[PDB]
């Protein structure tokens, strides 16, 4: 069973930088696109970023592009989300997810339990 | 035409000159005529958009409209689909196409559509791998001791292993020399590859093992398809099937010409009985049926 565990949630400054990490286990890592989703208290679960099996291609929500950076280490079975220039609206639980392909018409197959990020100044 | 045309885009790994490319271009031309200019198809060859998995991913997201993909290649993402590229499961192409239309084929195509937005329009015959050697192979018994080169592909490895040969993985670039010098005793590929690489120049025998039958599915992004009118859907459906019949006939014809040519060139062409090979594949079949937790192969094998 592929399992995903997110780390790194904090409270942090507005305009601050935060790195989240995701440890994936249970199958050949490089067979799976890796995604970051986020769900704020009143809103629905929302796409944030995704990275292709080799990292050759990545995808970003409009709301986050230019300041977030997804990456992966196929040697460490990790995926990371470097968030820069955070903004109060970024506040949410952030979830790591895995699927064979990046998909927008359904849920990814697999999900971690998530890590809380809050930004306020 | 204030409504304008609809310019679909098709990606493929194959290059200008190949049968895949010529069939794609025939498909472009057919769509343009049958639609009276309302459907055009732009071709992106030579993996200019990535490899096949990259291109399927652009289909999943509606960024690319049409690509090729092997039926068996779906086993990377729909594990049971691999059954159709285990060696000797498909007896010929009509059999592979029967599998595509069967309850099993239909269940794989519904999963392709639901999970990844791929709508398989058709399967096109794309040739069968055969076996060359430095000594004649007239039954599965001749396979013992045979250092058979294979690519580093699971099912190619399994064909050589379960036939009794000594599997010898080796990069395609080394093959011709390894044959010429009998570092290896033989290899296996489609006949056009055997001709193009001149393996017949350093292999005195061709055996018609028919061990691996290939196809290319033609796949359209479901996001594109839903956007289309029903008449446009029909023009596409019909054109793909029309061009596939011509594709399939082209590949079969070229194989027959190439076997004839090899015989006329002094290549010794054998025709071993194949039920012994199907029987030798049983260990792998039941291993596959087990790791999938359900009898898949034998039903397919019976169709």
């Amino acid at each position: 069973q592929v399992q995903l565990v997110e780390s790194g949630g904090r409270l942090v400054q507005t305009g601050g930088s935060l790195r989240l990490s995701c440890a994936a286990s249970g199958d050949t890592f490089s067979n799976y696109v890796m995604g970051w989703f986020r769900q704020a208290p009143g809103k629905e679960r929302e796409f944030v970023a995704a990275i292709s099996w080799t990292g050759a291609n990545s995808y970003y929500a409009d709301s986050v592009a230019g300041r977030f950076t997804i990456s992966r280490d196929n040697a460490k079975n990790t995926v990371a989300l470097q968030m820069n220039s955070l903004k109060p609206e970024d506040t949410a639980i952030y979830y790591c997810a895995a699927d064979h392909f990046h998909v927008t018409h359904r849920k990814y197959d697999y999900w971690g339990q998530g890590t809380q990020v809050t930004v306020s100044s | 035409g204030a409504m304008g045309a609809t310019t679909l885009k098709m990606g493929m790994q194959a290059s200008v000159g190949s049968v895949e490319y010529n069939s794609a271009k025939m498909l472009a031309d057919t769509l343009e005529e049958m639609s009276q200019g309302e459907i055009k198809l732009a071709l992106y060859p030579s993996a200019q958009l990535g490899d096949d998995r990259a291109m399927l991913q652009q289909l999943t997201l509606g960024d690319l409209d049409i690509t090729y993909a092997e039926f068996g290649r779906m086993g990377l993402w729909i594990p049971r689909a691999e059954a159709v590229m285990l060696p000797y499961v498909a007896k010929d192409f009509d059999h592979l196409r029967r599998m595509f239309e069967s309850d099993f084929g239909q269940g794989v195509r519904d999963e392709m559509l639901q999970k990844f937005n791929w709508r398989a329009l058709d399967t096109w015959y794309n040739g069968t791998r055969e076996t060359t050697s430095n000594r004649p192979l007239n039954s599965i018994e001749d396979f013992k001791g045979l250092k058979l080169r294979v690519p580093n592909a699971k099912q190619n490895l399994n064909y050589a292993k379960l036939s009794g040969a000594s599997p010898t993985p080796m990069s395609f670039s080394e093959v011709y020399l390894a044959l010429q010098t009998n570092a290896v005793d033989g290899q296996e590929n489609p006949l056009p590859t055997i001709k193009t690489m001149k393996f017949y120049e350093v292999q005195k025998n061709l055996a018609m093992t028919h061990h691996i039958v290939n196809d290319q599915m033609v796949i359209i992004s479901e996001s594109t398809w839903q956007k289309l009118s029903d008449t446009d859907k029909d023009i596409i459906q019909k054109a793909v099937q029309k061009v596939g019949d011509a594709h399939t006939q082209t590949v079969k014809t070229q194989e027959a010409e190439l076997v004839s040519f090899f015989k006329s060139e002094g290549i010794n062409v054998t025709y071993p009985d194949l039920e012994p090979f199907r029987e030798a594949m049983q260990p792998l079949y039941k291993e596959f049926d087990s790791n999938i937790g359900q009898p898949i192969v034998s039903k397919l094998a019976a169709m």
